[PDB]
DNA sequence: ATATTGTGCAAAATGACAAAG
RNA sequence: CUAAGAGUAC
DNA sequence: CTTTGTCATTTTGCAGGTACTCTTATTCAATAT
């Protein structure tokens, strides 16, 4: 305040959360990824190979012609336009995305490359080098090469500038956070896809039963190259009771396992000793020595380079080199394949053989156990490709693919001398087809689900969805929740199905990185006192750490403890790039830096000594504290002080999982900085007593992700709850979007009265939870009342119910186009007519007008059509009784669901980008409480609603309050949802008071205090309020538990499930009911259904189901072969199985339709399964 | 959405005090408490019913008529 | 153990008898290099093996933030403060004695009692 | 201008292979 | 209509 | 000389039950009639 150095307190954490969500937003991970891609990563592909040339030799029989030709095709920069679309006129104009949502168009914008086409000749004279010259035709351009679709809110998309205003203009909801496309009028989002990291050495222990005990390998991968994945591993072979313990490693492209002394042999160390150096550091680690003797014991008979070279030249797999050629093939294969990541030129072996003996001392470091084998759940050790990396491999792929087709048609065309068009060689259609496919369905390729549907139910539910990581799925526990996973991905955040544990979703403050170039930070290396690897002998630098850079070794360094303060201070100034991971480890003396894309990290404040006050203390004081909170109120003249800000001068970090193994956190400032009668309500907390901390939480309820940071004192709660509200929150009905009135989605639900919660979170201010609230604050009472509510069930108000209580509307939106069948067979939006129409429904057409679309306003009910569409047809065909050539058109209309109804809201007109017009009607419905509608608290206390009483019959307190709900108190022990007891207090506080409640989870707000105020305002301390039933009047015995509570409610209706069967349409292969309530279909009998009326021996019941019931099917076979080959005229009373010959020999027997159809599928398969009336056999 | 006309649980009609209520907060700088209770809000259903409504009608305002007269 | 490398071609030495001495002498397998062996042992096995425990001890160990601290008596500095950690021999039956560094003198002492 | 064709158990089974008569 | 995929309920 | 039991590979078939919703896509392109 006053001092301008004062330390902070845990109050004003929360500015610098708010100044870090000014800068990020929500989904800034999505952004950043994409416009990484789009500003390097594109031209880097471009870039990278893509430089066609093609030699026509001169083929001269005659020296007349003796000019060699070399037409070369290269690519310049790339650019890349403001989403733009075409149009059946031709006319090109701005494509907005609230145009491509209800066009069903595509939000991209198109791609532009300048391409060089160069030529050079030769004069073919043979022995001579030939020499290449220029022709002067160095044409040059920019063509089409296809369409890269925009996620919204990024820095090439319309809507990164727009302001506020903007936003209200163009139809964009301005809560709308981005992050995601539009592929034909769908918006898709990509979910983060969880990998293990490349360039790291990896070694596990084996099983018992194989021959080789340990493994240590690495997957070598290279990302400004060909982006190939090559394994290597290194195996030591026999178990610990053996005796010939012989360490051998997998070259790619190599059928055996080369010794590891032949390896290190060829690469150019002859002498044992210097292999022995480059694998051991120590020369009094005897152990080491004796463990590897074997080796170089097996090595023993090469004792050159050659020779080793030419070793493994005989295993090469290729087997296309001739003798003297294997040293080179060799040669190539250890420096093209082997350990790619470090380096694909040559003169580099040292390094290489550096690497390797490395690689052989951390296996043999395992073997000795001296070190665990390394963990493959540490989440350090992951990696999580976004948007930027998927659409990098994908459109590499497609790119590759395109210009492979430019090389083809180049040479084919001059081949067959053939005049050469860029335009015909483009084809642009390649690449929009491909992005456009792979981001319409999720198969990542030519992986699964790799794009998704955005999820619009609720605001909170797409703000998760746009954070969401899947792991896609070894002998590691992958589900279990990581120590750490702390501070990165939620800790209750998790489907309860199959994919528990495997789909994560991210911190609030977590952040991906996007990727930097290495070669800045090496340069500082060098310049600070980085010895090169190549002059490295480690026996005069035995102590000596080992600077790892993306997985490389680039060399040693001497005094890691200065290395390591200028790069922290590097950092923390701007220097380096904050992305930037650079993690000591003393005891291992190693030091590694990571700048590669995909690292998950999180923020943290930074601690130094501070010697004015003689204790370590945060570096943020009040002063910048102030300067936030002055920028923010100038948001809602000073110099702006944002995020940023404390980044660039070392107040704040960002640590990932793998430098946060070698710091200290104190988990909040005000308790565990100053050196060391108490409150008996206030949880219990231990000092730590340990003063050398290195950061502190900036809170430690920022550990939540965003569906658990809407939970109500999550820590007074048992964590399978707060995971299942994590996953039912997303099921909540609330308000999506501000402009759903705008936005033709296929179903969107909307509360009547959305209320921000009485009870209300810190961290839930950020994700405009009260600006978009998805429940309603009802009043609960906790009462045994009339039985109705139990097992989970709640008794609803229905007064409250009459009020607007959860009362909701739902929209539908049904789609429909006219498509060209043929050149001219278009359909037409009509109001087709039974004279001169075929299979015409049910249902009445008398609500369409002469456009064939209903108008808005009209009440529509199930059945009833609300699109008419007519499709022509060959005419001339007489059948069915009643079909004439007058019926040339056959009936394409839409009804409305079976068994939905409501108002048609709104219908649209438009035409698609084939020109083709189409329609959109979107039709409204109100969905109001009833009996078997799913509710649920924000604890997990999930619940149908059993039945409703009006206000008279519902218990009543003194001042006549009655509640809207009423549950269990069986829901509660067992349960031990205490979080949601004190939020109904907390609540009932706030709603006396009129303040909010701050339900944040580890504040040191206690049940006493809450008790306190609520007793000053003259109720019970403890929530009981003495009731009478309604029913009588009478006092109740016990006194009630009551007070506001937050329900929210859920997507699960009763209306949507009902669904019955008498009979109905029937499948057409296997003549059995259809499958779900959509087609009115029946009802699965499964196996064990039959087994449980097997147990309880009705078995006539059980025939009746599987026949009756299903599909019963008469077949005639004969006595001779029971073959079903009767030939059977029933009106002729004529039955006959030829081949048998026989036509008194007849039986029929009534058997399953699938039966008969597998008695005739093993026919067909050639086998005969002869059915027989009667035994041939006693039993 | 809009201010509910009644209150959900015991009926008392809330619809007519949303804009005291803002006039009381705004031009009279009093507290919400001090604001419900001068309205006449003293159960906690209704107290509940104005403290927790959010007016989200005003966004919906901002974007252009679909249908202009 | 004490392994020796040849001084000619820098490769490995081996054991070897001799017959009028009879006395071991080492000696290269490619060059022919003999000389005299040190000690008469020429090979160790550790079925329980001792050291790695005090493994990765530096001078600045101190450095680190991660190492919890006390103030047990130094029996070189009689310093209070000081690092310390358990054994880092990551076999699942070593036992949980634990290892002091003092800050100032870099003495390791343990919290062993047997073997005082 | 359009039709036609370029995954981790874990039991079972099986094969290779040092010892035995 | 068929197929594939994704999300979800108990 | 052929067993003979014996390990180390190869197959190889499986992997809860119901139920709901939505989305996309049905071989691309070159050639010849
Ligand atoms: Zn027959
Ligand atoms: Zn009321
Ligand atoms: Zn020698
Ligand atoms: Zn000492």
């Amino acid at each position: 305040f006053e001092d301008e150095s004062a330390p902070i307190t845990a109050e004003d954490s929360w500015a610098v959360i708010s100044a870090f969500f000014r800068e990020k937003g929500l989904v800034s991970q999505q952004l950043d990824s994409f416009n990484q891609f789009v500003d390097y990563t594109l031209q880097d592909i471009i870039c990278e190979d893509s430089t066609l040339i093609l030699e026509q030799l001169a083929q001269h029989t005659t020296e007349s012609d003796n000019i060699s030709r070399k037409y070369e095709i290269s690519f310049g920069k790339i650019y890349v336009t403001k989403p733009m679309v075409n149009e059946s006129d031709g006319v090109t104009h701005a494509l907005y995305p609230q145009e491509a949502r209800l066009r069903n168009l595509t939000y991209s914008s198109g791609l532009f490359v300048d391409v060089k086409k160069r030529t050079y000749e030769a004069i073919d004279v043979p022995g001579r080098e030939l020499k290449y010259e220029l022709i002067a035709e160095e044409s040059e351009g920019k063509v089409f090469i296809g369409r890269l679709p925009i996620m919204l809110r990024s820095k090439n998309c319309y809507l990164s500038e727009a302001t506020e205003s903007d936003l209200y203009k163009l139809k964009e909801c301005p809560f709308d956070m981005g992050g995601y496309f539009i592929i034909n009028g769908s918006e898709k989002v990509l979910i983060a896809q969880e990998r293990s990291a490349g360039n790291i050495v990896q070694v596990f222990k084996k099983a018992a039963p194989s021959p080789i005990s340990h493994v240590a390998e690495i997957r070598s991968a290279l990302e400004k190259g060909s982006r190939f994945i090559s394994t290597l591993q290194v195996k030591l072979y026999g178990r610990e009771g053996s005796s010939a313990r012989t360490i051998k490693a997998t070259l790619p492209y190599i059928k055996q396992d080369i010794p590891i002394v032949i390896i290190f042999r060829a690469l150019g160390i002859i002498p044992d000793g210097e292999i022995l150096e480059h694998i051991c550091y120590d020369v009094n680690d005897w152990q080491m020595l004796e463990m590897l003797k074997p080796c170089v014991e097996d090595g023993f008979v090469i004792q050159d380079r050659e020779t080793a070279l030419d070793f493994i030249g005989r295993r090469g797999t290729a087997l296309g080199i001739k003798k003297e050629k294997r040293i080179q093939y060799a040669k190539d294969i250890l420096q093209k394949e082997f350990l790619p990541h470090i380096t694909q030129l040559e003169g580099f072996e040292s390094r290489k053989a550096f690497f390797l003996g490395y690689m052989i001392n951390r296996l043999l470091l395992c073997a000795l156990d001296r070190k665990d084998q390394d963990d493959r759940d540490h989440f350090g050790k992951k990696r999580l490709d976004l948007a930027g990396p998927l659409l990098a491999q994908l459109f590499k792929t497609l790119f590759k693919k395109l210009t492979k087709d430019i090389f083809r048609y180049m040479q084919r065309t001059v081949e067959e001398a053939h005049d050469f068009n860029m335009k015909l060689a483009i084809n642009a259609k390649t690449i929009t087809s491909g992005l456009k496919y792979a981001l319409a369905t999720g198969n990542w390729g030519e992986r699964a689900g790799v794009s998704q549907v955005l999820n619009r139910y609720t605001y909170s539910s797409t703000l998760s969805h746009l954070r969401r990581t899947n792991t896609p799925i070894k002998l590691a526990k992958p589900r279990q929740l990581h120590n750490t996973h702390w501070g990165l991905v939620c800790p209750a955040e998790t489907p309860e199905g199959q994919a528990c544990g495997l789909v994560k979703n991210l911190s609030l403050m977590s952040c991906i990185s996007v990727g930097t170039d290495p070669m800045p930070i090496i340069t500082f290396l060098s310049e600070w006192g980085m010895e090169p690897l190549e002059d490295y002998v480690p026996h005069q630098s035995p102590d000596a750490t080992r600077v790892f850079v993306n997985g490389v070794w680039h060399g040693v360094h001497r005094n890691p403890a200065r290395l390591m303060e200028t790069l922290r201070t590097l950092r923390r100034k701007g220097d380096i790039n904050p992305e930037v991971s650079m993690i000591r480890d003393i005891r291992e003396k190693e030091l590694k830096i990571f700048t590669d894309a995909g690292r998950v990290y999180r923020p943290l404040f930074i601690v130094e000594d501070d010697e004015s006050l003689g204790h370590k203390e945060l570096k943020v004081r009040k002063g910048h504290i102030a300067k936030l909170m002055a920028t923010e109120y100038q948001d809602i003249d000073v110099e702006e002080y944002t995020w940023s800000s404390l980044l660039n001068e070392g107040l704040v970090e960002y640590i990932d999982a793998e430098e946060e193994e070698s710091i200290l956190i104190a988990m909040q400032p005000e308790d565990l900085e100053p050196a060391e009668d108490v409150d008996p309500a206030k949880r219990i907390r231990v000092s730590h007593h340990a003063t050398t901390f290195t950061h502190c939480e900036i809170h430690p309820s920022m550990i939540l992700g965003v569906a658990a940071s809407i939970i109500p004192f999550p820590d007074h709660n048992q964590s399978p709850r707060n995971t299942y509200q994590s996953a039912m929150g997303k099921q909540a009905m609330g308000v999506f979007l501000t402009n759903y009135n705008v936005r033709m989605d296929t179903m969107a639900n909307i509360l009547y009265y959305p209320q921000k919660p009485l009870g209300t979170t810190r961290a839930m201010e950020y994700l405009k939870f009260r600006e978009l609230p998805a429940g309603q604050n009802a009043i609960v009472a906790i009462a045994c009342y009339s039985g109705y509510n139990q097992e989970d069930s709640m008794i609803m108000n229905q007064s409250s119910i009459d009020r607007g209580l959860f009362r909701s509307l739902f929209f539908r939106s049904y789609m429909d186009q006219e498509k060209k069948y043929g050149m001219s067979i278009t359909e037409t939006f009509e109001k087709p007519q039974r004279t001169n129409t075929l299979r015409m429904k049910h249902g009445t057409y008398d609500k369409l007008d002469d456009d064939g679309l209903i108008a808005p306003g009209v009440r529509v009910s199930g059945e009833d059509v609300i699109i008419g569409k007519t499709t022509p047809i060959s005419p001339d065909e007489e059948e069915l009784g009643q079909r004439t050539a007058y019926h040339s058109k056959r009936d394409a209309s839409t009804p409305l669901r079976s068994t939905e109804n409501g108002i048609v809201d709104q219908v649209l007109v438009t035409t698609n980008q084939d020109g083709l017009k189409f329609v959109k009607v979107r039709v409204r419905t109100t969905k109001i409480p009833q009996i078997g509608d799913k509710f649920a608290s924000r604890h997990g206390q999930k619940g149908t609603i059993g039945i409703t009483y009006r206000r008279e019959d519902m218990p009543f307190t003194a001042e006549g309050i009655v509640p809207d709900l009423i549950i269990n108190p069986h829901a509660i022990p067992s349960r031990m949802t205490v979080a949601h007891l004190i939020e109904c207090l907390l609540s009932k506080v706030a709603a006396l008071s009129g303040n909010e409640g701050d339900a944040s989870p580890f504040t040191d707000i206690t049940v006493e205090g809450i008790s306190k105020l609520l007793r000053e305002h003259g109720y019970q301390s403890r929530g009981f309020e003495v009731m009478y039933n309604g029913h009588t009047g009478k006092k109740l015995m016990a006194q009630i538990f009551f007070g506001p509570t937050y329900y929210q409610r859920l997507r699960h209706m009763v209306d949507d499930k009902i669904h019955a069967r008498a009979r109905g349409p029937m499948q057409v292969l296997t003549r059995q009911p259809v499958e779900g309530r959509s087609r009115d279909g029946g009802l699965r009998f499964g196996e064990m259904e039959r087994d449980c009326m097997i147990a309880h021996g009705a078995a006539s019941f059980l025939k009746e189901r599987l026949m009756e019931a299903s599909d019963a099917f008469r077949v005639h076979i004969c006595g001779i072969c029971g073959l079903m080959t009767v030939i059977a005229k029933l009106n002729h009373n004529q039955f006959e199985c030829k081949g048998c010959d026989n036509k008194i020999d007849i039986y029929q027997i009534h058997i399953p339709y699938a039966a008969k159809l597998l008695f005739q599928e093993l026919m067909a398969m050639n086998i005969t399964p002869r059915l027989y009336t009667d035994r041939s056999r006693d039993f | 959405m809009i201010v509910p006309v009644r209150c959900f649980s015991c009926g008392k009609v809330v619809g007519d005090k949303w804009e005291s209520y803002l006039n009381l907060l705004q031009e009279d700088e009093l507290d919400e408490g001090t604001a419900l209770s001068r309205l006449g809000l003293k159960r906690y259903c209704c107290r509940r019913m104005i403290l927790t409504h959010v007016d989200l009608i005003e966004k919906f305002l901002r974007y252009n008529p679909l249908e202009k007269r | 153990t004490t392994f020796r490398f040849c001084r000619d071609c820098n490769n490995m030495l081996y054991p070897r008898e001799d017959k009028e001495n009879n006395r071991l002498l080492f000696e290269c397998r490619t060059c022919s290099y003999v000389e005299e062996a040190g000690s008469p042992l020429v090979y160790r096995h550790e079925l329980i093996t001792n050291i790695g425990e005090t493994a990765g001890v530096v001078q600045d160990i101190g450095s680190d933030p991660t190492l919890p601290r006390s103030d047990r008596e130094c029996p070189k500095c009689h310093s209070r403060e000081n690092v310390f950690f358990q054994s880092q021999q990551r076999r699942k039956d070593t036992s949980m004695v634990l290892f002091f560094v003092c800050l100032s003198c870099s003495h390791i002492f343990t919290s062993d009692q047997k073997n005082k």
